[PDB]
Parts: C-alpha cells; sequence; structure tokens
C-alpha cells in the first residue's frame, strides 16, 4: 500500500506525540505486514498517557489474521504481546513453541505458551531440541507441563528420552498489565514415586552426594530405574534417601551385586530383572535390614544359589530366582519366612532332603522346565505347586502326602500311572493339568469321594483307553480337557451329572452345556436309533420311480420302512441340479442308475454324479444299480476298471437289476449295507438315543396329518404347543438338529418346515435376457415375507442363466477332475460384494467378469484348455496393487467355500491342483511348491541370471494387499520364542517383544494357523488408524509373524491386579472414555469385538491428562466377561458395562475365579448384578454407577449405542460428581451448615427454623435460644427482618428493610438493599440501579453477597447480578443470568453464590440451572442443567474439597449433590484433551 | 428493542411514569421481553396502581404467562401488593407455573396473610 507511513512510524518509536496523528491508520488489511506491531510495542511499552494509549489500542483492535499477528509478535519473545495476544485468544498452531524454545527467550515465554494450552508431542519436540543446548530453566518449566502429577503427588518420566538427568533440572518439579490492555481492547472489540523408566541414563551419578533436591528425595519412597542402562549403582544415593521402599531397577547392565544398596534403611520389593551380576551374588554380611518383600533377583550368571539369605533376611516373602544359571544342588536353605519361590528355567538335576525342609510357609514351590525327578519332602504348609515340564517317571510319594495341595500341573512328563485318590490324602484339589503326558488308566471307582472339589482337570494329548463313569462322581469339576486321545470315541452317560462344566476341548477326538444336557436325557432314558437317509440318484430321467416302486419333480421324499430308511428321489432334470448338494448328508448311502440300454456311453456321461458324492460325502458307501436289463453287460468291465475305488467314491457294490427276480438280491445288498455302515467305526444304523428325540419325531409326524395343507411349516411355539414330553429350553436346538441331520423336518429361523415333500417341491417349483427376472409370484399371501429370503440365498436366477499384454496381469488356476454340483450357482452368488460404487459386471452361467475400470477388474471364467479332459476356473486381475487386493480376496473366497461345502476335494493328488502361472519374458507352477519355496523373495529357474519377485505372480502368497510400508526386515526384527520375551497369549496365538528399527516394538508370533486366515486377520488390523486402536508397524511371513506397538506400563488386568493404588479418579474416568471411542469407531467400521476384559485392554502412560492412555487389543467368549445371550451389534455394549463394572470396582469381579471360579458367570444370565458400592466398598461414583445399569439392559435393543454412551462419557459431570445423597419425600429443607446438619423441627445427615450456623438455630419468630425473626447467620452475626445486627449480645449495630447476607473474605454484608461492611464503614446505596435493567430488580431484598476483588450482588428473585467495585465504590456492571440460559421452565433467578479461589464463580439459579463463569474473562464456562428442579443453597465444604448443592425434586422430593471442586478445570481439561483427541484421529489418516 | 430484548415501556412501567407509559400507548399492550415478562408483570411487580388498571383496560392480558409461570397476580401477591391483587381479580385463581404454587402459596411463604384471604374467598 504505502512504505512510507510504515517508514514513519520506525522513526516514530521514539519521536514525541507526532506518532498519535498515525488516527488515519484506523479511519481506514496489510497494515502489520511489515513492522506494524513492534512499533506500536515501542508505543504502549515507552513508560505506559492515557489518552494516546486508547486510541493506540482503538487502532490496534482493527487487528482482530489474528494468528499471523502472533506468529509476527512470537518471533521476537516478549512476554506483553504473548500473554496480551494469548488473552485475545489466537498457540499450539504454525510449530510456535518449539521455535521459541530453540530461540533464546526467558522463562515467562515458554510459561505463557506451556499454560495456554500447547500439543504434547509438540512440547516434547521442543524439549528434546532444547536438551542438546545448556538450559535449566526452560527445561525446567516444560517439565511441569509435560510429565507432572501433583494429584499423586509423584512425577513421572517415560517415553521421552532425554540423554541424561542432573539435579537442577526438577527444582520446582518437588513441590496483570496484559489483561487491562486485553479487556479495554475487548470492551473496543511430598513426592513418592519417580518414574525414569525410558531415559537412556548412562549414569546415575549426577544426583548422588548433595544438592538442591537432594535433601527433598530423601523421603521419596518409591523410585524406578528399570528399563535403563545403569552400571555399578552409586552406594552414596542409597545412604542419601532413607525412605524408599519401591526401588525397581531392571532390564539395567550391571556386572556385580551392590550389596550396599541392601543397605538401604527401608528398602522392599527390590527388583533387578535382567541385570547380568557375576556367577557369584553373595551379599556381604553383618546388615540386618528386615524390610525387603519381594527380591526378583532373576535372569542372572548365577551358576550357584544366593547363599546370604538365611543369614540376613527375615521376611523375604517372594525370594524369586526364575531363569538363572542355578546348576548345583542348593544349599539346605534355612530360611524361615519364605511364602513364595520360583527356580523355573534353572538347570537342577535334584534337591536335598534338607533343601526345602527348613521353611515354615513355603506355599508356592515351583520349578518350570527342569531336570528334576525327585522332590525332597515338601514342608506341608504348601498349597501351590507347579513341576511341569520335567524328567518325572513316576509322581513322587512326597507329592502324596501333604496334606493341603490346591493346585498341581505336571504337564509334559513322562509317567505313567497316575496314583489314585485314595492316596492323595487332599480333599481341596482345585485345578490338575496332565497334558503331554502317556497316561493310559484313569483309575478313581477306589475312591471318588475324596475327588470332590476337583475344577479344572486336563489330560490333553494323552493316549487314554476310557473313561470310568466313576468320574462322574467328580462334582466341582469344571473343565475336563480329553482331546487329542484319538482312542476313546465313547462318553459315559454319568457325564450329565456334571452341570458345572462350560467348555470342553474335544479337537480330533470324538458345547458346554448342550453336550452334557444330551449326556443326561441319555442317562434318564437310552433307545436305539433306527432311521438311515438312502438317496437314490439317477440322470436326466431313467429308472428311478420305477426301481423305487419295485422296492420327477424336486427331490420327492419318501418314507420306506423294513430299522426304517427314507428314500430321497432326488431330481434329474439338469434345471434342479443347483441345490442338490444341500440334502447330500454324510451319513447316508446312496443309489445309482445305470440305464444299460446306452450301454457304454450312459456310465462315463454318469459320472459327474460320483464325482459329487464324493465331493459332499467321501465316507458314504455307495451301491451301483443298472435298471434296464430288460432290453451289451460290457459296461461292468469299465466298472471294474476305471469306475472303482481309485479316484471315485467308496463304491461297495453294483448290480444289473433288471426292473421282479433280480429285486430281492437288491434289497438284501442294500439291507446288508446299510446295516454294516461303520461311520468313523460307529455303526451308525443302531446308535443309542435319548428317547426324547424319538418322541418329539412321533409328535411331529402326528403333527403332520393335522396341519394346514397348503402351508404345512408350523411356527416356533407350535413346538411349543405339541409339548406332552420333558425337553427344556437347550434340549430343543440340538433335537432339531438331530432330526434335521435324521431327515424329517427342516429348520434353519422361526419356522419349522415339517413334511419336506412340499417344501422341496415348492421351493424348487420356480424353476420350472434369459436367467434374470423380477418379482412375479403367482399362484398359492404373507408368504413372500419368508420365502423371498429362503429362495434368494438357496436358489435372478444363477441356474439356466446364458449357457493383454501377459505381463501386466496376473492369471491363477484351480483345476479340479470336474465342477461340483452347485459351484457356479453359489460362487457368483458370493462374488456380489467384493470390491477396494457399483461395478458393471456381464456374469453367464460360469463367468463373473466384474470390473470398476480399465485399472481394476476381476474375471473368474470357465478355462477349457485344449488336450484337457478335465474343467477348470481361470481367474485374470491386472498386476496393479488394487487388483493385487482384489485377487487376494476372491481367492480367500473361493478357498473358504471349498472347505465349507466340499471337503472331500480338498483331502489330502488331491483332486485340486491349484496353478499358478507366469512368464520370464506361460509356465505351470504348484501353488503348493510356491509356498514351499518361501525361503527367498526372488525365484529363478535352473537358468540364474532372470528371476521373478514372489508379490508380482503370488500377491496372495506374500503379503502384497496390505501396504508396503508393512513389510518386516529380516536383518531389524529379533523376535525369539524365549519364555519371558512373551507379553501375552490371546486369541489364535501369541505376543512377544523384539529389537525392530525401534526400543522394544511386540512381536505376535502365530501358533497351527494359515494364511488364509492370516491374510483376515491382516485386512481386519490394517487400514484401521486411531488414537484407541493399537497400530501395528510391519508383518513378516518367516515365522508368518505380526509386530505391534508396546503397552509401557503393562496391560489393565496386571494394573489392577498388582497397583490398584495408581487408579485414579481421572485415570478411570480416561481409560473408559478411550475404551469406548475405540468401540465407538470399531462399529462405524460395522465390526464387532466380543472380547472386552481386562486382559484385553492395554495401558501406555500413568499421566492422567494425557493424550494416549488406553488402547484395545486384537479383535477378530469369556466366563468372566460374558455377553448376555451370545457368550451365554450390541452385545458389545453389554460386555463393555462389564469393563466399566470392575474399572469402578477395582478388581473384585476379576480375583473371583479363584474361590468360585464360575461365580462370574452364573449369576448374570438376565440382568442380576450387586451394588457395586455395597458389594465391593469402593468409593461411590454416582452418573456412572447408573449408566452401567442403564447400558446393561436385558433386552439388547433397549441398550444404547457405543457413540452414545461415549458421548455420555463425555461430560464433566461423570468426572466430577462423587455423591448424590436424597432426603426422605415429602420433607423440605431451607438450610444447611458445614457430617452435613440440616433444617420447629431440625434434620441431620451423615454420608420452621430458618437457618442454622456452626451449633446455632433460629426461626420466623427469631428465637434466641442457647443451644450448642433471625434472617442471616455466620461465624457470630445475627440479621433480623428489619436491619439490626449482633456480635455475640455482644453490640447490636442497626442499620434498618431486612439483613439477609454477610460474607468474609473486614466483612461485607447486605440489607433491604443496601450494602454495608466492617462500626459501619461503607453504606453504599445499590438501588439506583434503574437506568440498566427492571427496576424492580434493583428496589428488591437482596440475598446472597460474596467478598473479592469486586464485589457481586444477588438479589432475591432476580435474573441479574450486580457487580460493585470494592475500591471506586461504583457500579462495575450486571451479568444477565437468562443470556446465558436463553444460549441454551428455564427460571434464571438467582439464589445463591459460590466463589473460587481460581477466579470461578458458580451462580445457583431457581431453576435445576448451576451456571459456572471465571471472573479473570467474564465468560460462561458452562449450564450444569438435567441436575434439578430448584437450587437452594450452595456452600464450600472441606471433607477433598467440595460444595454441596440442594434442590427439591417436585410431590415434593428434596435432594442433596456434591460436585468437585474442580469443576471448571476439569471442564476445560476435558475439552482440550477431546479437541486433541479428535485432531490425532484425523491426522492418523 | 435492545441487544438483551426488552422495549421502552416496559422500563415505564417498571419505573412507574405515568406519563411516559400514557403516551407511549396512545406500541403493544401485551408486549413480551426475553424474560417473558409483562408489563403488567412489571407494573404488580412494582405495585404501582394506575399503569395495572389502565394496562388491564388496554388489552394486557389477563393470565400472561412468563419464563417462570408467573402471573401479574402471582408477583402482585408475591410483593405484598394486596391492591393489585383484586384488581386483577375483578379482570379474571388456580393457574400453576412449572413448580405449581397458586398466588395463595406464594403469599403463605411470604407471609402474606392479608392476600392470603383474599385468594381463597
Ligand atoms: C509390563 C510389561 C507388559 N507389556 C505388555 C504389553 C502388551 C502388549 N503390548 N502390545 C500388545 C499388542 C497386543 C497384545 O495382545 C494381547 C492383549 C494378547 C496379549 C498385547 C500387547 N500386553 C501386555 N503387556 C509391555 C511391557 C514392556 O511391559
Ligand atoms: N424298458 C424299461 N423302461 C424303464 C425301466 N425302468 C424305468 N423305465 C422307464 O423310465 C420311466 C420312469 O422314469 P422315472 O423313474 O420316474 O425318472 P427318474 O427316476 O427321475 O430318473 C418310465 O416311463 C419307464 O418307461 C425298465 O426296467 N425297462
Amino acid at each position: 500500500l504505502a512504505k512510507i507511513l510504515v517508514s514513519s512510524l520506525y522513526r516514530f518509536k521514539d519521536v514525541a506525540e507526532i506518532q498519535t496523528k498515525g488516527q488515519t491508520i484506523l479511519a481506514i488489511k496489510l497494515l502489520v505486514h511489515h513492522s506494524f506491531d513492534l512499533v506500536i510495542f515501542h508505543q504502549m511499552s515507552s513508560n505506559i498517557d492515557q489518552q494516546f494509549l486508547n486510541l493506540c489500542c482503538k487502532c490496534f483492535a482493527k487487528v482482530a489474521l489474528k494468528n499471523v499477528m502472533l506468529e509476527r509478535a512470537c518471533d521476537q519473545n516478549n512476554s506483553i504481546m504473548v500473554e496480551c495476544l494469548l488473552l485475545l485468544g489466537a498457540a499450539n498452531q504454525a510449530s510456535l513453541i518449539c521455535q521459541v524454545c530453540e530461540k533464546e527467550s526467558s522463562p515467562k515465554l515458554v510459561e505463557l505458551l506451556l499454560n495456554s494450552g500447547s500439543r504434547e508431542q509438540d512440547v516434547r519436540k521442543a524439549l528434546t531440541i532444547s536438551i542438546g543446548k545448556g538450559d535449566s530453566q526452560i527445561i525446567s518449566l516444560l517439565l511441569r507441563r509435560l510429565a507432572l502429577d501433583v494429584a499423586n503427588n509423584s512425577i513421572c518420566l517415560g517415553g521421552f528420552c532425554i540423554g541424561k538427568v542432573e539435579p537442577s533440572w526438577l527444582g520446582p518439579l518437588f513441590p496483570n498489565i496484559a489483561s487491562t490492555l486485553a479487556r479495554m481492547v475487548i470492551r473496543y472489540q511430598y513426592i513418592t514415586s519417580l518414574d525414569l523408566s525410558a531415559n537412556e541414563l548412562r549414569d546415575i551419578d549426577a544426583l548422588s552426594q548433595k544438592c538442591c533436591i537432594s535433601v527433598h528425595l530423601e523421603h521419596l519412597e518409591k523410585l524406578e530405574l528399570h528399563q535403563n542402562a545403569l552400571t555399578s549403582f552409586p552406594q552414596q544415593l542409597c545412604e542419601t534417601l532413607k525412605s524408599l521402599t519401591h526401588l525397581d531397577l531392571h532390564s539395567n547392565k550391571f556386572t556385580s551385586f551392590p550389596s550396599y544398596l541392601l543397605k538401604m534403611s527401608c528398602i522392599a520389593n527390590l527388583d533387578v530383572s535382567r541385570n547380568d551380576i557375576g556367577p557369584s551374588v553373595v551379599l556381604d554380611p553383618t546388615v540386618k535390614c528386615p524390610t525387603l518383600k519381594q527380591f526378583n533377583l532373576s535372569y542372572n550368571q548365577l551358576s550357584f544359589v544366593p547363599e546370604n539369605l538365611t543369614d540376613v533376611v527375615e521376611k523375604l516373602e517372594q525370594l524369586i530366582l526364575e531363569g538363572n544359571k542355578i546348576s548345583g544342588i542348593c544349599s539346605p536353605l534355612r530360611l524361615k519366612e519364605l511364602k513364595i519361590l520360583n527356580l523355573s528355567k534353572n538347570h537342577i538335576s535334584s534337591l536335598s532332603e534338607n533343601f526345602l525342609e527348613a521353611c515354615p510357609k513355603v506355599e508356592s514351590f515351583s520349578a518350570r522346565m527342569n531336570f528334576l525327578a525327585a522332590m525332597p519332602f515338601l514342608p506341608p504348609s504348601m498349597t501351590i505347586l507347579k513341576l511341569s515340564q520335567n524328567k518325572f517317571s513316576c509322581i513322587p510319594e512326597a507329592i502324596l502326602n501333604l496334606p493341603h495341595l490346591r493346585s498341581l500341573d505336571m504337564s509334559s512328563n513322562d509317567i505313567q500311572y497316575l496314583p489314585g485318590p485314595a492316596h492323595w490324602k487332599s480333599l481341596n484339589l482345585r485345578e490338575l493339568l496332565f497334558s503331554h503326558n502317556q497316561i493310559s488308566i484313569l483309575d478313581l471307582s477306589e475312591k471318588a469321594y475324596l475327588w470332590s472339589r476337583v475344577e479344572k482337570l486336563h489330560l490333553s494329548h494323552n493316549k487314554l483307553k476310557e473313561i470310568p463313569p466313576e468320574i462322574g462322581c467328580l462334582e466341582n469339576l469344571t473343565s475336563l480337557d480329553v482331546s487329542y486321545n484319538l482312542e476313546l470315541r465313547s462318553f459315559p452317560n454319568e457325564m450329565g451329572k456334571l452341570s458345572k462344566i462350560w467348555d470342553l476341548p474335544l479337537d480330533e477326538l470324538h458345547k458346554a452345556k448342550d453336550i452334557i444336557r444330551f449326556l443326561q436325557q441319555r442317562l434318564k432314558k437310552a433307545v436305539p436309533y433306527n432311521r438311515m437317509k438312502l438317496m437314490i440318484v439317477g440322470n436326466t430321467g431313467s429308472g428311478k420311480t420305477t426301481l423305487l416302486q419295485q422296492l420327477t419333480v424336486g427331490i420327492d421324499v419318501k418314507d420306506w420302512p423294513i430299522l426304517v430308511l427314507n428314500v430321497w428321489d432326488f431330481a434329474g432334470r439338469e434345471e434342479f441340479y443347483s441345490t442338490h448338494p444341500h440334502f447330500m448328508t454324510q451319513r447316508a448311502l446312496y443309489l445309482a442308475v445305470y440305464d444299460l440300454s446306452k450301454g457304454q456311453a450312459e456310465v462315463d456321461a454318469m459320472k459327474p454324479w460320483l464325482f459329487n458324492i464324493k465331493a459332499r460325502a467321501s465316507s458314504s458307501p455307495v451301491i451301483l444299480v443298472g435298471t434296464h436289463l430288460d432290453v451289451k453287460a460290457c459296461m461292468s468291465k469299465i466298472t471294474k476298471e476305471l469306475l472303482n475305488k481309485r479316484g471315485f467314491p467308496a463304491i461297495r457294490d453294483y448290480h444289473f437289476v433288471n426292473a421282479s427276480d433280480a429285486l430281492a438280491k437288491l434289497r438284501k445288498t442294500i439291507i446288508n449295507e446299510s446295516l454294516n455302515f461303520k461311520i468313523r467305526d460307529q455303526l451308525v444304523v443302531g446308535q443309542l438315543i435319548p428317547d426324547c428325540y424319538v418322541e418329539l419325531e412321533k409328535i411331529i409326524l402326528s403333527e403332520r396329518k393335522n396341519v394346514p395343507i397348503e402351508f404345512p411349516v408350523i411356527d416356533r411355539k407350535r413346538l411349543l404347543q405339541l409339548v406332552q414330553l420333558q425337553l427344556d429350553e437347550n434340549e430343543l436346538p440340538h433335537a432339531v438338529h438331530f432330526l434335521n441331520e435324521s431327515g424329517v423336518l427342516l429348520h434353519f429361523s422361526d419356522l419349522y418346515f415339517v413334511e419336506p415333500k412340499w417344501l422341496c417341491k415348492i421351493m424348487a417349483q420356480i424353476l420350472t435376457p434369459k436367467g434374470i427376472i423380477s418379482r412375479r409370484d403367482v399362484e398359492k399371501k404373507n408368504y413372500m415375507s419368508q420365502y423371498f429370503k429362503l429362495l434368494e440365498k438357496f436358489q435372478l436366477v444363477p441356474s439356466s442363466l446364458s449357457d493383454c499384454e501377459n505381463s501386466e496381469i496376473i492369471i491363477r488356476l484351480y483345476e479340479m477332475p470336474y465342477f461340483p454340483m452347485g459351484f457356479w450357482s453359489r460362487l457368483i452368488n458370493r462374488l456380489l460384494e467384493i470390491s477396494p460404487l457399483r461395478p458393471n459386471r456381464m456374469y453367464w452361467r460360469q463367468g463373473i467378469y466384474l470390473n470398476w475400470s480399465p485399472e481394476a477388474y476381476c474375471l473368474v471364467g470357465s478355462e477349457v484348455l485344449d488336450n484337457h479332459p478335465e474343467s477348470f476356473l481361470k481367474i485374470t486381475v491386472p498386476s496393479c496393487r488394487k487388483g493385487c487386493i482384489l485377487l487376494g480376496q476372491v481367492v480367500d473366497h473361493i478357498d473358504s467355500l471349498m472347505e465349507e461345502w466340499f471337503p472331500g476335494l480338498l483331502e489330502i493328488e488331491t483332486l485340486l491342483k491349484k496353478w499358478a502361472l507366469y512368464s520370464f519374458n506361460k509356465i505351470l507352477l504348484d501353488d503348493l511348491m510356491k509356498k514351499a519355496e518361501e525361503g527367498d523373495l526372488l525365484v529363478n529357474p535352473d537358468q540364474p541370471r532372470l528371476t521373478i519377485p514372489i508379490s508380482q505372480i503370488a500377491p496372495d502368497l506374500i503379503l502384497a494387499d496390505l501396504p508396503r510400508n508393512i513389510m518386516l526386515n529380516n536383518d531389524e526384527l529379533e523376535f525369539e520364542q524365549a519364555p519371558e520375551f512373551l507379553l501375552g497369549d490371546g486369541s489364535f496365538g501369541s505376543v512377544y517383544r523384539a529389537a525392530y528399527e525401534g526400543e522394544e516394538v511386540a512381536v505376535k508370533i502365530f501358533n497351527h494357523t494359515s494364511l488364509r486366515l492370516l491374510r483376515q486377520e491382516l485386512v481386519v488390523l490394517c487400514h484401521l488408524h486411531h488414537p484407541s486402536l493399537i497400530s501395528l508397524l510391519a508383518a513378516g511371513i518367516r515365522p508368518r509373524m505380526l509386530v505391534m506397538e508396546l503397552a509401557s506400563k503393562g496391560s489393565l488386568d496386571r494394573l489392577l491386579q498388582q497397583d490398584k493404588a495408581s487408579l485414579t479418579r481421572t485415570l478411570q474416568h480416561r481409560i473408559a472414555l478411550h475404551v469406548a471411542d475405540g468401540l465407538r469407531y470399531l462399529h462405524s467400521a460395522m465390526i464387532i469385538y466380543r472380547d472386552l476384559k481386562p486382559h484385553n485392554v492395554l495401558l501406555f502412560t500413568l499421566y492422567p491428562n494425557a493424550a494416549i492412555i488406553a488402547k484395545i487389543a486384537d479383535y477378530g467368549g469369556t466366563p468372566g466377561f460374558r455377553a448376555p445371550e451370545v457368550a451365554r451389534q450390541q452385545a458389545d455394549v453389554y460386555s463393555f458395562g462389564l469393563l466399566l463394572y470392575d474399572i469402578l470396582t477395582t478388581g473384585g469381579r476379576i480375583v473371583e475365579g479363584l474361590k468360585f471360579p464360575n461365580e462370574f458367570d452364573e449369576l448374570e444370565i438376565q440382568g442380576k448384578l450387586p451394588d457395586p458400592v455395597k458389594e465391593y466398598g469402593c468409593a461411590p461414583w454416582p452418573m456412572v454407577e447408573k449408566l452401567i445399569k442403564q447400558c446393561l439392559k436385558e433386552n439388547p435393543q433397549e441398550r444404547p449405542t457405543s457413540a452414545q454412551v461415549f458421548d455420555i462419557l463425555n461430560s464433566a459431570e461423570l468426572v466430577c460428581l462423587t455423591r448424590r445423597i436424597l432426603l426422605p419425600k415429602n420433607v423440605i429443607v431451607e438450610c444447611m451448615v458445614a457430617s452435613i446438619w440440616l433444617g420447629g423441627q431440625l434434620s441431620f445427615l451423615d454420608l420452621r427454623i430458618l437457618c442454622l450456623a456452626l451449633i446455632v438455630s433460629g426461626t420466623q419468630s427469631g428465637t434466641l435460644l442457647v443451644i450448642n425473626s433471625v434472617t442471616c447467620l455466620y461465624c457470630l452475626l445475627v440479621g433480623t427482618a428489619d436491619g439490626k445486627l449482633a456480635i455475640f449480645p455482644l453490640k447490636i449495630l442497626n442499620i434498618g428493610t431486612p439483613l439477609m447476607c454477610l460474607s468474609e473474605s473486614v466483612m461485607w454484608g447486605g440489607c433491604g438493599t443496601k450494602i454495608f461492611s466492617f462500626t459501619i464503614q461503607k453504606l453504599i446505596e445499590t438501588r439506583t440501579s434503574q437506568l440498566f435493567s427492571y427496576a424492580a430488580f434493583s428496589d428488591s431484598n437482596i440475598i446472597t453477597v460474596v467478598v473479592d476483588t469486586a464485589l457481586y450482588i444477588a438479589k432475591q428473585n432476580s435474573p441479574v447480578v450486580e457487580v460493585w467495585d470494592k475500591k471506586t465504590e461504583k457500579l462495575c456492571g450486571l451479568i444477565d443470568c437468562v443470556h446465558f440460559l436463553r444460549e441454551v421452565s428455564y427460571s434464571g433467578r438467582v439464589k445463591t453464590l459460590c466463589l473460587q479461589k481460581n477466579t470461578a464463580l458458580w451462580i445457583g439459579t431457581g431453576g435445576g440451572h448451576i451456571l459456572l463463569l471465571d471472573l479473570s474473562t467474564r465468560r460462561l464456562i458452562r449450564v450444569i442443567y438435567n441436575f434439578c428442579n430448584s437450587v437452594r443453597v450452595m456452600m464450600t465444604a472441606q471433607l477433598k474439597n467440595v460444595m454441596l448443592v440442594l434442590g427439591y425434586n417436585r410431590e415434593i422430593q428434596s435432594c442433596l449433590t456434591v460436585w468437585d471442586i474442580n469443576l471448571p478445570h476439569e471442564v476445560q481439561n476435558l475439552e482440550k484433551h477431546i479437541e486433541v483427541r479428535k485432531e490425532l484421529a484425523e491426522k492418523m489418516r | 428493542t435492545d441487544e438483551a430484548g426488552v422495549t421502552p415501556l416496559h422500563l415505564a412501567a417498571d419505573s412507574g411514569h405515568l406519563e411516559i407509559v400514557e403516551v407511549l400507548l396512545k406500541a403493544d399492550v401485551n408486549a413480551w421481553d426475553h424474560y417473558g415478562f409483562t408489563p403488567l408483570h412489571l407494573a404488580a411487580h412494582v405495585g404501582h396502581l394506575e399503569i395495572v388498571e389502565v394496562l388491564l383496560k388496554a388489552g394486557a392480558d389477563v393470565n400472561a404467562q412468563d419464563h417462570a409461570g408467573w402471573t401479574p397476580l402471582h408477583l402482585a401477591a408475591l410483593y405484598g401488593h394486596l391492591e393489585i391483587v383484586e384488581v386483577l381479580l375483578k379482570h379474571g385463581v388456580n393457574a400453576q407455573d412449572m413448580w405449581g404454587e397458586t398466588p395463595f402459596d406464594l403469599a403463605i411463604d411470604n407471609g402474606n396473610e392479608d392476600i392470603a384471604e383474599v385468594l381463597q374467598k
């Protein structure tokens, strides 16, 4: 514009008032562009005159764009611009704090940017920048806002990697003019725990001898130096502080034990878990400190044992030596207080007889993975013993002799005979694991009554023979692990007596209440089962019904008694061919038809029928039958040569029946084959089933005649109306499942289809461009509702539907001998979902070819190669990344369909060769061979100079659908499957820790898994970025592992069980809020979790007001964390409620599996929960105690959404309220005092009288009684109805006109409509305020006044509060409460005022609204709505600092409530933290 | 009006200036503000007769309800203005606000027993 003027003000900085005319600036943008900020700053800092200051500020108001004004101002370190601009708004935006820290500056500026709001990551970056530069002031204030916890009285310091620590850094950590300018411009407009986890401290010698904080830290009582790099800890420091009793310095690099650290005053929980102390750790003698409780001296070079404990320590409860190098036989160990000791992973051959026969209270001896063969006389005090994975040949007799054994796990042992309970002598057995062992007998009939309390018995991977029903005498059993036996194949009916079992591991050995109830029914009544399925099969129309007549549309189900077998006359017309695999059950025996009149042609043409039979029911014998012998019998030659058991199903017989004569032989052979079936050696034509099933079958058969002929489909209650048998709720599902397996009725879901002939004649009646049709329902009224769902899902009509540079595309083949029966009509139905907008897809009977663009297409066809007898599908897809994703997804769908519908095909030739074609410049390649060639990432032929990347040709094998950023580098990762490098177990595998381009990045190693489940897990885990989600870094294929981030402070279960005192009232809510946010994101992504529990929630930092505190771990149920009906969608919310219940409880629902394991599941079936506060004694916490009750509703349709529960958790009222005490109905109270006392009668409460003081009383008659019209009291002051006073009657200074308020903060008060102060000092008239607001408010009684820098006046029945200056003695102004109310029934009449030292005033309206205000900025914080209907009295009480609120729930119900003193600060903190979290979530993508 | 929302005749009625309210009437008789207060409500609060009966004769609502559901009868009973109470009574007693108290109840809490007898019969 004009730089001449700015050049003039450049000189005008020191010039006279001539600069005032420069007025002309505000008379008329880019004014501040060059130097305007600096000139105005010399102006207002030039010994500041008010006349010029006002015009300068008026000109400056045009600037308020605002951010860039600060950015130019923030360039030069200057507190006045800092404070003024922060008051005007505009600090963590660009950053700015980092550059101010980098530039030389003063503490005041950085303190302003810190306390005005700054992103945690930016503050950490600025701190790391400033660490290198020598400084002791700016970093000191940075720590104040970065890592200080006054609420917990502790100073954490974790992830922020500081180079070293020095005493001057933690100085203050251990315990104006701008406002005037801003206001007028606006008008114109003892530490306990110290954490040093991740700070790579090479040494700690800095603050060792004597410093500023050495005396301050002398009573620290908790110090953390873990994960550090310490060595040779200085003995000077341990003498320096004489109160430390929680020091845990592990993962450091030590050489020899200090032995002077134990010379500490009173130290406990000394933990060195990874320090490499030398071979000998013998403690120095002559030091008797009886304070150590837990001693984790683990993972060391200790060939011997610490043979110093017996002489020195007297209370070494948890003396642990797990994983040491302990080789020799241990000393007699004369300690007399050892409670829990571990010797796992040591090298121990045996123990001496006196090795353990010294401690009288060893209760938890355990030595896992040791070469142990004998166990020398454990003292009787032991209760839990873990001796798994040892060289045990038989259970040592000493174990049989201890009286009070509770839990014993001797897994991974090679013993032969386990002793009977008549030798155990212990009736309190709880858990007994004996997996990985060679046990053949389970003799218990000797004495079973001794075993009554056994809960979890494990015998997996054992060569058992049979289960004796005597084990049914066991009652408290909960989990019987009998899987992998492969030798039992039976179940004694007495198992039904064990109703307490909720899990059963049956895998490869041949749930919960269903199996046990079935066994109970069989025990009550068992009858032989005589019903089999005989599915006759034909080809294009032949002697099918004629053969049945001697012995077509749909399947024509018929019953044929002889046992009884039902004949299913399947269809011959190819059009009906789509639905047939739905009825080819595994337990049946199929016929066939030759029609020998056609000779050699027909037997080969009918081969696909046997192919389909082999694919569906491989273990089903077949009876081949000719049906045209009347009219060339050489077909027997090919039947014996090629059609035999070579590749096609297990043919058992073939006949040449005429149509008579050979029918007798046919019938005899059918009976012989059906009787001798032996499906997996079971003879299932004569199996045993409960008579309840047979009675139900008879009931259904009888009801078949008595049913609507047109629609014989009965309702869900129609089964109930039939029953007079005895079947409970759980019997019906398994019963109908068995009946459906027996071919009596169909049920897949509120309707039961009886008379399957009608269903299979009508549901397939629809069969009788081309292939597409719209709604054209004819023949047969409310049927369509389920008819469309049944028809579309089972059978647009897919059936009968219209029968290139070679390097940029990828092709795959899945060659099969023939296409299975219902293959395409289901594959094309499944491939209507795949996507990275509706694509275009011209799909014919055997193809799809769905595409969005030339860069996104997928073509699945029906390839017919030259000189190729069998048919196969070819799939083509462009070699782009999106194409690779599509290929992976579609091939996953293909193999899922194959494994879920034709198990016979993919059963180890294998009849399914998955070819992958490639071309260096096409060449066949087996997918199995390609998978085997995973040792490298490049495939090359015998000729070496040419090669192809693996991902280019097999994108499904090596991760290419996933982002290329998820690609682990073997040289970086160090994932070793060690038994301590793991962090926990979960779902389909476990998680470990390893170094990978970082500190300790976790690795999820997979267990038996497959690259088909791996694909799904990777695809769900990736492409999902959220602050509450545990994001993964990389993936590898060599272990086939994942890489994840670290929960720095552990998992929530460990937090609850170990450190229950570290959970603050703001920490529990923060964890709940973040878990709710993660669940909200999961639901918004349409993914269920059903896994919420303390074991699954991970904590990062224990700093309350952080940005990331809790996250939700792996997500694809639990006895203690069960869903309402799914585990015993909206089911996630109920699991969330259980998580909230325990967090509120702090370890009640958990730690309830040891005294009553099933009690965490056996009382929450339908809305039954104990009251948490009374049940567990935890601190009361309403408005979330009601939230859990209102969220975990029994009706899933009544439970709120995850977004709604997150929103309700996002409220400081839920965080600040601590009590809500009710009062008896129809009782009114008008006054309370500082237990709590209330108001001719009197009321009292523990957590007509007018007003009371503390003990004083007084009623409408103003009774001057002496106990231990009065209108106001204080504490001694008394006010009457016509302006009197009392200094008791020491003095009565009459001023009246009733006195009604007296306050102190020289006291102040009110009388009528006039304020006094004191001997009356200043009686300022207040009625003269009618120019603002109504005159009626000014001319009214004054109810309450509070004393501060200003004076706040509240008058009765007024919606406006007045402010009068204390010194100026003039009306400073009015604050209109209704204006706040209108922004948000509302009354607005002020009833009481309360003042807080942080310049926050809380005003109680007549209605149920509490207005928060800030005196510094005169801005509303919020309105406390929904609270009550009235508010009468508020006053601060030092319980914790909290001020109560009284109200009526008008029907009259008076209520009391307690709010935290930090309500506005908490509101600001929560509002800042939610915004920061939202910004982080936005930035994650 | 003003930023909060009120008309000058409201101030005139509350301050009891007869000439000003009369000359302004010669605006809205039932003008309601952001509080919902009526000029009749303010006149009853101040208890200043002639504006009360003039506004009642001018067409002011007999049972106008403010934000707090208080009638001018309620305010007159509350502040001890019995004369306003009967003046409104012959202009046409069971009306309840959200809290649900008649002017009888207001007289009861404030002790205006003189207004209490008038309201019952
Ligand atoms: C105290 C110790 C415990 N720790 C952890 C870490 C984790 C953890 N991190 N990342 C994970 C990713 C997945 C994960 O899936 C679970 C919940 C299935 C185990 C756990 C973690 N879970 C417990 N504890 C980390 C170390 C340093 O500290
Ligand atoms: N000549 C002769 N014809 C037969 C014989 N068995 C069946 N058919 C013919 O097959 C027809 C019956 O077909 P059907 O069994 O209902 O069909 P499908 O079982 O579904 O294949 C009749 O019309 C007969 O003419 C036979 O033994 N000899």
